């Protein structure tokens, strides 16, 4: 859902 | 003979050590590479409690009055300074969910949702204004690449999350160079709990 | 009697030298605070020439072969980081003339001519092209701060150094939203030695 | 002649  | 031994066994153990904290010093950091980091974190999460067990122990074996109060006031600045980044750390990691909210580094982050999923970045320096670029469909936001992204697609709010306050940024002004090309600038208009 | 004095001495000092390392490790960087940032250099430097005196000591008084082999390495490992530094850090000094040449940190700087004086800002990632933006007569560039110009005396070539290479970039677009705002984009034609 | 910020 979050990448970084 | 058996004094000899000793100095040996200390001497070595205290020649790697500093050797390690020279490296972590000199490369540790997300810019050189993520591998020195990950092992300057390392030192970092064992360095704060040895500090405090360290002074404790002088604390309890003192050399005069002074020392002890020293030992103890020491102590104390261990515990107060673990306390601080973990609560400034989760505060960061419940507003974003990204892993950047550990690194002591950067207190700033950028949020920016690429389609259905968003893309965090640390943030340099803070400001009430960011600047967008879209050239032939690729996206770069406050000098920094963020990806592939349409210019006809480009997110309506992007946000700034600090450990203490949420910030919201709205876009403005909107100039379509070619298909897929532009340029974009959001400015702050909110605050958060 | 004396031996527990020694053991409360050398505990006190580790117990100072721990607590040191904890705060350049945890405060020391620019995007926290300069005066951490100092303690941090020089404790560096000092770093250096004590972990090779420190693995020369264990050559010279080894616990075996194998310990006095490490030795070797180890001590040849500190001075070859001290090698590369200095050499990094006079390279981009004599194309740059900046003291952010001496950050390990950042091997990347940008350098604006504004008016008759240049103002150098370490770059977070290496990129073709720099955007710039100018909003009631400040300047910011590249996401980052860089001050009071007037958009009619934006300039024509912006540098980025890099410890081998110099490289040149001319501006391309210039649009002009009000008197003294606009955005104007460079990009890269020329290399340098 | 530079300013370094
Ligand atoms: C582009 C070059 C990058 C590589 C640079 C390093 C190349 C290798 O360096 C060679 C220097 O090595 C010196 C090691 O010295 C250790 C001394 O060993 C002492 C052991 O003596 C035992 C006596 O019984
Ligand atoms: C940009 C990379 C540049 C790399 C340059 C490498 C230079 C490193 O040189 C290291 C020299 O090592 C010599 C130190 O080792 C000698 C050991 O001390 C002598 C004692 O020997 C053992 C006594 O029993």
């Amino acid at each position: 859902a979050a990448a970084a | 003979d058996e004094v000899l031994r000793l100095v040996k066994d200390w001497n070595f153990t205290w020649s790697v050590v500093f050797l390690l904290i020279t490296i972590v010093l000199q490369y540790g950091y997300p810019s050189r590479s993520m591998f020195v980091y990950v092992i300057k974190m390392f030192v970092l999460w064992l360095l704060w409690p040895a500090s405090m067990a360290l002074s404790i122990f002088c604390a309890v074996y003192p050399i005069d009055l002074a020392s002890q109060i020293i030992s103890g006031i020491l102590a104390a600045t261990s515990c107060a300074m673990w306390i601080s980044y973990f609560v400034q750390s989760i505060r960061l990691f419940m507003r974003t969910g990204s892993w950047w909210s550990f690194n002591p580094e950067s207190n700033c982050l950028l949020n920016v949702p690429i389609g259905g999923t968003t893309v965090v970045r640390p943030l340099v320096e803070d400001s009430t204004s960011v600047t967008a670029v879209v050239t032939d469909g690729y996206l770069k936001m406050a000098g920094m690449h963020f990806g592939a992204c349409d210019f006809q697609r480009l997110p309506s709010e992007v946000t700034v999350a600090k450990p203490n306050v949420l910030i919201a940024l709205k876009m403005i002004k909107r100039q379509a160079y070619g298909t897929n090309s532009g340029v974009a600038i959001y400015h702050r208009y909110k605050a958060g709990n």
